[PDB]
């Protein structure tokens, strides 16, 4: 019947997958020199926070940046100078994820507490104070993300993502599917689609205008941590906790290539790509970020200047500085 | 009877060789790798870090 | 004599090397860097400075058997002296009550010992040190009577000890015999502490499972110290009570039986893991 | 020019300015987190303390801070937020100790066993210990003293087993649940016993509803906790 039928569609699936792989990406990349060597060096560090650190989110001006820590404060950053611009106190003390308007002028946030908070940064004749508190999710939040100055994207615990609208507070459209927690998101360049990781080794492709789901990937072994698209915008990457990255492609419908390592037998708590799409980097659990190579799968660099779990990183929009978090309450500016 | 008819929408869908989309990641990467800092280090005259 | 001058330069080396280490650990490795430390290293450059102006001399003027730099330079030499062990031993104390602290009352640790009193509490430790040594030898405070006193005095070739019997009972006390009665309380204190608890533990969950383990540290500290620095400080005591008792083979002997615990320091006080991956890391 | 430069600095200092000043509250208040299962009656504890998305409660006792966190409306098998109470004082664990007989299936006794030793084996509380709260004593009195139920039958264990000889029965008392009482505090502390070395214990109390000594049980059991850490750290046990 219909439980029959299921599984007769999910046979003719990989069949269609199979037949497209005419070579493999290793394969083609044979003649590509290698990048080399790539050693980078701290140029500043960030003090102030009292505690361990989970969000930071880089400012579109590649100068200002926020942080999120467990002891409940949310403090803008100046990167060019080490001066603290501001800090938010917050209600509840246990902080998820964090975000930074494209405009500058809000700064999202959430956490345990199943609510997503906007705090309005220019404002007249006064600080900040929060400007609108957003509610119905039944999870810990696990990220939001910014579209323009009057819609956001937030994934939670309960399986579930959807699309806020801040002047009034309510879900225009919601995102089902996944059968586990979501764990992040990343938005297209122009966009137009978004891709979410789950808990349950899947990640999917989804529309934002329409509210459906289009292609499904399931390539890993256990949870899934990370995402982010390539910068064309017709691939991503994803980070799981088995110690393995892997590149898809929508086009193709498959995956294309694995970064694993003998020797790393640590979870992945991030991903990251470079200005170019050439190399990508990644956090681990060991304290120390490695940095591969997209079309060869080597390693070519380590940035071990960590004393705790790396928990966060991210790269500027002009592709000139490496920012990274940890546990043990520092940040640093990478170049 | 949801799953059903979600993988129906997804049985039928164009695909593309790999050939093809491994061709045009690489020379994306090839064609946008003058302008990447991260890859060749910069002057450090126009280095805002250093 | 031969022989003697071989063995002396490990014991300068070994001073050195073993208190550099831990000087730029702390300095070089932010986490290391905790309220507790701070005595750490000021007790490593106490005897720092020891093994670098102290041991030399006296070690070139035990070889020669004559002083070659006039009078002023004997008695810095001497000032120094007096002020590097008197700094090192007070320190001990003031880890111990740390200690005491830290364990009796465990709540209101985090409030009493805040990082802007460690440095006063440093700051009146040095003074303290440098009141006793340098104020009364500089100013001829302290000087002697007798025949021999005066003459090796006349003589710039002579740089040898003699004091009044006053000055010698007030550095002892000062010095040595006040600390050790704290450390002693203090550690009775804590010793008691870890068998309480020790013995709750056991009548917990006995059925599924002594003093060893603080019987062996405490064991080691007390007895290090105590075994390097109560010889001289009795006889310090002795030959000025009753003279004619005490020779200058033995006293030099106990002096400097009681400067290599400034070199046993670090074997001592930085033996924890994280000291260790620091050390290996350099 | 440097007329903006000045004014960043003035700024940057009284933020650093108020940084140091909420340190010292962070450092001087102690952390809870509260657990249990369906049914144990975590409320009904923590309701008659205070009058002594996230709940949370701030009481003081003795001039020192407390501060307690119920984690509810996060309702998942799979715990992926356990992760962030990895720095916390002590864990709050309350089992409602009179259903054994009791289907979820498994008995609720064997669902509460088995959540203790997931929590007790976690890669990130490997230094947290454990408050256990053995609650609802009056209603196993009652199961015990009546003939309706029998542990065996749940319990096949329970047969062979006999009363510890170091034992503080209360005044009035019967054998029979004081038998019965020890059985359970002894399945639990087994498999506390087990993992740990020194780095963390088990604190089993006896609990019920009407009594209001609990405040002074989670202050002795923080003061110990605190102190063993400070001992193990010397290397004096
Ligand atoms: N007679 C009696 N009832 C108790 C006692 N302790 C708890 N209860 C029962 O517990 C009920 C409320 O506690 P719970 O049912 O566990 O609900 P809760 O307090 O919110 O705890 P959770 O279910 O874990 O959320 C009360 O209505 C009581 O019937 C007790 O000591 N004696
Ligand atoms: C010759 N060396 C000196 C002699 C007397 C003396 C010493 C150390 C501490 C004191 O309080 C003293 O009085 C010795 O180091």
């Amino acid at each position: 019947q219909l439980r029959q039928e299921a599984e007769q569609l999910k046979n003719q699936i990989r069949d269609a997958r199979k037949a497209c792989a005419d070579a493999t990406l290793s394969q083609i990349t044979n003649n590509i020199d290698p990048v080399g060597r790539i050693q980078m060096r701290t140029r500043r560090t960030l003090r102030g926070h009292l505690a361990k650190i989970y969000a930071m989110h880089w400012g579109t001006d590649s100068r200002l940046l926020v942080s999120a820590s467990q002891d409940g404060k949310l403090i803008i950053w100046d990167s060019y100078t080490t001066n603290k611009v501001h800090a938010i106190p917050l209600r509840s003390s246990w902080v998820m994820t964090c975000a930074y308007a494209p405009s500058g002028n809000y700064v999202a946030c959430g956490g345990l507490d199943n609510i997503c908070s906007i705090y309005n940064l220019k404002t007249r004749e006064g600080n900040v104070r929060v400007s609108r508190e957003l509610a119905g999710h039944t999870g810990y939040l696990s990220c939001c993300r910014f579209l323009d100055d009057n819609q956001i994207v937030t994934s939670s615990g309960d399986t579930t993502c959807a699309l806020w609208d801040i002047e009034t507070g309510q879900q225009t459209t919601t995102f089902t599917g996944h059968t586990g927690d979501v764990m992040s998101l990343s938005l297209a360049p122009d966009t137009r689609l978004f891709v979410s990781g789950a808990c349950d080794a899947s990640a999917k492709l989804w529309d934002v205008r329409e509210g459906m789901c289009r292609q499904t990937f399931t390539g890993h072994e256990s949870d899934i941590n990370a995402i982010c698209f390539f910068p064309n915008g017709n691939a991503f990457a994803t980070g799981s906790d088995d110690a393995t990255c892997r590149l898809f492609d929508l086009r193709a419908d498959q995956e294309l290539m694995t970064y694993s390592h003998d020797n790393i037998i640590c979870g992945i708590t991030s991903v990251s790509f470079s200005k170019s799409g050439r190399l990508l980097l990644a956090g681990y659990d060991d304290f120390n970020c490695n940095v591969w190579d997209a079309l060869k799968a080597d390693r070519a660099g380590v940035l071990a200047g960590h004393d705790n779990r790396v928990s966060c990183l991210g790269v500027t929009d002009d592709g000139m500085a490496v920012a990274t978090g940890s546990w043990d309450s520092f940040l640093k500016i990478w170049n | 009877r949801k799953l059903v008819e979600q993988l129906k929408m997804e049985a039928n869908i164009d695909r593309i060789k790999v050939s093809k989309a491994a061709a045009d990641l690489m020379a994306y990467c090839e064609a946008h790798a003058k302008e990447d800092p991260l890859l060749t280090p910069v002057p450090a005259s126009e280095n805002p870090f250093r | 004599v031969v022989g003697m001058g071989i063995v002396m330069s490990l014991i300068v080396l070994a001073i050195v090397f073993g208190n550099v280490l831990v000087i730029t650990a702390i300095a070089k490795f932010e986490r290391l860097q905790t309220v507790t430390n701070y005595f750490i290293t000021s007790l490593a450059c106490a005897d720092l400075v020891m093994g670098l102006a102290v041991v030399p001399f006296g070690a070139a003027h035990i070889l020669t058997k004559t002083w070659t730099f006039g009078n002023f330079w004997c008695e810095f030499w001497t000032s120094i002296d007096v002020l590097c062990v008197t700094a090192s031993i007070e320190t001990l104390c003031v880890i111990a009550v740390d200690r005491y602290f830290a364990i009796t009352s465990p709540f209101k640790y985090q409030s009493l010992l805040t990082k802007n009193k460690a440095r006063v509490i440093i700051l009146m430790v040095w003074i303290v040190s440098g009141l006793t040594s340098f104020l009364p030898i500089q100013m001829h405070w302290y000087r002697a009577t007798h025949q021999e006193a005066i003459n090796c005095y006349a003589e710039e070739t002579c740089c040898d000890f003699f004091t009044n019997q006053a000055y010698a009972i007030a550095s002892s006390i000062v010095s040595f015999y006040v600390p050790l009665v704290i450390m002693v309380f203090v550690y009775s204190r804590v010793f008691q502490e870890a068998k309480r608890q020790l013995q709750k533990i056991d009548k917990s969950e006995g059925r599924f499972h002594k003093e060893h383990k603080a019987l062996k540290t405490l064991g080691i500290i007390m007895g290090t110290f105590t075994l390097c620095w109560l010889p001289f400080f009795i006889v310090n005591i002795v030959h000025v009570i009753q003279d004619n008792l005490i020779r200058k083979e033995v006293y030099i002997l106990l002096n400097w039986i009681g400067y290599v615990n400034s070199g046993f320091n670090p074997l001592i006080y930085c033996r924890s893991p994280d000291f260790r991956i620091a050390f290996q890391e350099l | 020019q440097r007329n903006e430069e000045k004014a960043q600095r003035e700024a940057n200092k009284k933020i650093e300015k108020q940084l140091q000043k909420d340190k010292q509250v962070y450092r001087a208040t102690h952390r809870l987190l509260l657990l249990g299962a369906g049914e144990s009656g975590k409320s009904t504890i923590v309701k008659q303390m205070r009058i002594l998305g996230i709940f949370e409660t701030k009481f003081q006792v003795d001039k020192v801070n407390f501060h307690m966190f119920d984690v509810g409306g996060q309702r998942d098998e799979r715990r992926k937020w356990i992760q962030c109470f990895n720095d916390v004082t002590a864990i709050i664990f309350v089992v409602a100790s009179s259903s054994y007989n009791m289907v979820i299936q498994t008995n609720r006794l064997q669902e509460a066993l088995n959540l203790f030793k997931s929590i007790w084996n976690n890669r990130w509380l490997r230094t947290i210990s454990v408050i256990l709260f053995l609650n609802k004593q009056d209603l196993l009195a009652e199961k015990v003293l009546a003939g309706k139920s029998k542990i065996e039958d749940y319990f096949p264990e329970f047969a062979r087993y006999t009363t510890p000889e170091d034992a503080t029965p209360e005044p009035g008392e019967d054998p029979r649940v004081t038998r019965a009482k020890y059985f359970i505090r002894d399945e639990f502390l087994r498999i506390s016993t087990a993992s740990g070395d020194g780095r963390h214990y088990c604190y089993p109390h006896f609990t019920c509803a009407v009594d209001t000594e609990n405040i002074r049980r989670v202050f002795n059991d923080c003061r110990d906790i605190i102190q063993r850490m400070h001992l193990r750290q010397y290397e004096l046990l």
